[PDB]
């Protein structure tokens, strides 16, 4: 049998933990800006450090929803970047949180160190963004979120996992030379990845 | 690259949306 690299029990297991992360990270930024009220969350601990999880049932199903889907992308090596874009009222956006990412065209079927030292990756992200609020302005009231996906290189609607998506427009994801501040760019053996914030302005 | 692509669903606010449908 003749194996593609979404077969790779290792690129199954880098999915699960990417997309765990995401989701994390995902909580934590509707946390620290203030897009759903401090009420909903609660401390809890990943990867030996504290984070915010949201306790409002509806909104923790739309995330696993959204990033069950992007899990099957992981394992193929076709995710790009994934964007938390948070809009104001008026459906402009006022920040986005790019998170660039790259992995092998391949993993080790020597599944032994795998996670080694991943930990220790994620976690500098999380602690990051927890602290992100001291670099940035406050966003307007009444401010929503929406996750983009950009794939590796025909139809508007696409359906993964039961859930639509569909192409997104520049209405939405068009910022007039925004500012741009990194907050982290590690590399390791399993992934590299790159987060940063793009600010209007 | 593809995309962006985005969930034909909108994130939920706090108690449920209005019906509109289109």
């Amino acid at each position: 049998t003749t194996l593609t690299r979404q077969d790779l029990n290792s690129a199954q297991v880098v999915a699960d933990v990417l997309s765990e992360f995401l989701e994390v990270a995902v909580h934590l930024i509707l946390y620290v800006r203030e897009v759903y009220p401090v009420g909903i969350f609660q401390k809890r601990k990943k990867y030996n450090v504290p984070v915010q999880m949201s306790c409002h049932p509806e909104l923790n199903q739309y995330i696993q929803d959204t990033l069950h889907c992007v899990k099957p992308l992981l394992e193929k090596n076709d995710v790009e970047k994934v964007v938390v874009v948070i809009l104001d009222k008026e459906h402009r956006p006022v920040e986005k949180f790019v998170f660039e990412i790259t992995q092998p065209p391949l993993l080790s079927i020597n599944s032994d160190s795998l996670l080694s030292h991943v930990e220790q990756l994620l976690r500098a992200f999380i602690l990051k963004i927890s602290k992100v609020d001291k670099v940035l302005d406050h966003n307007p009231p009444g401010c929503t979120f929406t996750v983009l996906v950009h794939t590796r290189e025909m139809e508007k609607i696409q359906v993964i996992k039961d859930f639509p998506w569909i192409l997104a427009d520049e209405q939405d994801v068009h910022m007039h030379d925004p500012r741009l501040i990194p907050l982290k760019t590690m590399t390791s053996d399993i992934l590299k990845m790159q987060l940063y914030v793009e600010e209007r302005a | 690259s593809s995309g962006p692509w985005k969930p034909a669903k909108p994130a939920p606010s706090v108690s449920p949306g209005p019906w509109k449908p289109i």
